[PDB]
């Protein structure tokens, strides 16, 4: 659909090298790594979530398009 | 005999079919998305 | 085909208004096929009707 690429572009950690890209009938892969500093067993104190965002080609040979960069504090989970 | 055209002019605005299909096919998007965004953002707000 | 002058065999064409009026060009080649259809004739091969 096209209402999904918007909620995506609605995002702040879903940034790319070029928003121009076409995001329909495309398949994306998210090889993300998370770092976190706690202050309790559940209540985080700092959260990093980075990692590339890759796309299927007609060959399905994934390729890099954009980057995730989520930063946060006092979280209770990972969005 | 006579005929009364009580149409406001909707025989001029042409290719009305999709002219109309659009006017609403926009609302659904501009509407549905904000049913999706509003919830995930609220959802987002619920994990942190 | 003279000007202002409609033949006996014309096709038509629509306006954004809602009507159908005599084109000339459009209705001018229906006839070359005919004159063609008359000195040489048309085929209907491979049709299915």
């Amino acid at each position: 659909t096209s209402k999904d690429i918007a909620v995506l572009r609605s995002k702040e950690w879903f940034q790319l090298d070029d928003e121009d890209f076409d995001l329909l009938n495309k398949t994306l892969t998210f090889e993300t790594e998370t770092e976190v500093t706690f202050k309790n067993a559940n209540i985080f104190s700092s959260v990093k979530c980075f990692g590339p965002i890759k796309v299927e080609l007609p060959t399905k040979e994934t390729v890099e398009i954009g980057i995730v960069d989520y930063e946060a504090g006092a979280s209770h989970g990972n969005p | 005999p006579v005929m009364a055209d009580l149409n406001g002019g909707l025989q001029f605005v042409p290719e009305l079919k999709e002219f109309t299909a659009k006017l609403r096919k926009e609302l659904v998007e501009t509407s549905e998305v904000r049913k999706a965004v509003s919830i995930e953002t609220a959802l987002e707000h619920k994990v942190v | 085909i003279p000007r202002e002058t409609i033949p006996f065999l014309h096709l038509r064409k629509k306006t954004p208004a809602g009507d159908w009026k005599y084109d000339r060009q459009l209705s001018s080649l229906f006839l070359d096929g005919l004159e063609k259809a008359a000195f040489n004739g048309v085929t209907f091969k491979d049709k299915y009707v």
